[PDB]
C-alpha cells in the first residue's frame, strides 16, 4: 500500500498545523490540517517536500 | 473550543497565541518572560502573541514577541503523549498589565468535579470547520481518573486528566492546544489530545501540570 494514496490524518492533538498531504485524486500536494502529534507519513512541512516524495503517484 | 462563548476583549489576560505566519497553538503567560504550552506544539521560530482578542486584526493592545528558547520536557514521548509539556522563554520581557498578565502555578493537584476555564482560538465545530476571529471559552469540569480510563482504555498516564461532558457538545479542539485550563485561578491543565472534539463519550484529554510544578520552576530558573 502506497502512503501517498492514504486520506490525510489530523490525529488526536488540538494543534492547528498546516501540513501537505498528495491528494491522489487530484493529482497535486494540497493543504490539510495536522493536530501535532502521530503523523502518518503522507504529511509533509512543505509542498516541495510532498512532490518530491509523491509526485506522480 | 466548540460548544463555548464569546470571552470578551482581554478577559483572558494569560492567554497567549503561538504563531508562525498563522495561529497553530496556544499557551499560558507564566510569568513577563515565560510561556507553557504544549510539547507538541514545538517549532522553530515562534512569535508569541501577547493581548490578543481578535487573532486577525491589530486593535491596539498587542505584544508580538518573539521565542528565545522552546524547551519541551526531556520525557515527551510523542507516541504515548506522556509529558506533553514545553516552556517557551521570550526573547524580551513582556509589558505587564491589565490586558497581558500571568496565570499562577498550583499548590495543589484539583479534584474530579471541581469547575475549569478552557479557552483558545481553536475549531468551533465537532463536525466541520469553523476558526473564530476572537477568543472563546468554556467552563467543564474535570472528570474522575476511572471515567477516564474507561474512556480511552490504556492510553491516560498518570499526567493526564480528562475534562468536559460525557453527553458531547463542548470540548477544546484543533487549535487550541497548548492552551490553559484554569480553576480557581491556578493553571491546572494544558489542552493535549482527544479522539474527535465534542463526541459523546470522547472528553478532551489535559497534562496534568500540578506534576511538573518543581520542574517549571527550576527549568525556568536554569534559562
Ligand atoms: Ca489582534
Amino acid at each position: 500500500p502506497d502512503f501517498c494514496l492514504e486520506p490525510p490524518y489530523t490525529g488526536p492533538c488540538a494543534a492547528r498545523i498546516i501540513r501537505y498531504f498528495y491528494n491522489a485524486k487530484a493529482g497535486l500536494c494540497q493543504t490539510f490540517v495536522y493536530g501535532g502529534c502521530r503523523a502518518k507519513r503522507n504529511n509533509f512541512k512543505s509542498a516541495e517536500d510532498c512532490m518530491r516524495t509523491c509526485g506522480g503517484a | 473550543i466548540v460548544g463555548g462563548y464569546t470571552c470578551g476583549a482581554n478577559t483572558v489576560p494569560y492567554q497567549v497565541s503561538l504563531n508562525s505566519g498563522y495561529h497553530f497553538c496556544g499557551g499560558s503567560l507564566i510569568n513577563s518572560q515565560w510561556v507553557v504550552s504544549a510539547a507538541h506544539c514545538y517549532k522553530s521560530g515562534i512569535q508569541v502573541r501577547l493581548g490578543e482578542d481578535n487573532i486577525n486584526v491589530v486593535e491596539g493592545n498587542e505584544q508580538f514577541i518573539s521565542a528565545s528558547k522552546s524547551i519541551v520536557h526531556p520525557s515527551y514521548n510523542s507516541n504515548t503523549l506522556n509529558n506533553d509539556i514545553m516552556l517557551i522563554k521570550l526573547k524580551s520581557a513582556a509589558s505587564l498589565n491589565s490586558r497581558v498578565a500571568s496565570i499562577s502555578l498550583p499548590t495543589s493537584c484539583a479534584s474530579a468535579g471541581t469547575q475549569c476555564l478552557i479557552s483558545g482560538w481553536g475549531n468551533t465545530k465537532s463536525s466541520g470547520t469553523s476558526y473564530p476571529d476572537v477568543l472563546k471559552c468554556l467552563k467543564a469540569p474535570i472528570l474522575s481518573d476511572s471515567s477516564c480510563k474507561s474512556a480511552y482504555p490504556g492510553q491516560i498516564t498518570s499526567n493526564m486528566f480528562c475534562a468536559g461532558y460525557l453527553e458531547g457538545g463542548k470540548d477544546s479542539c484543533q487549535g487550541d492546544s497548548g492552551g490553559p485550563v484554569v480553576c480557581s485561578g491556578k493553571l491546572q491543565g494544558i489542552v493535549s489530545w482527544g479522539s474527535g472534539c465534542a463526541q459523546k463519550n470522547k472528553p478532551g484529554v489535559y497534562t496534568k501540570v500540578c506534576n511538573y510544578v518543581s520542574w517549571i520552576k527550576q527549568t525556568i530558573a536554569s534559562n
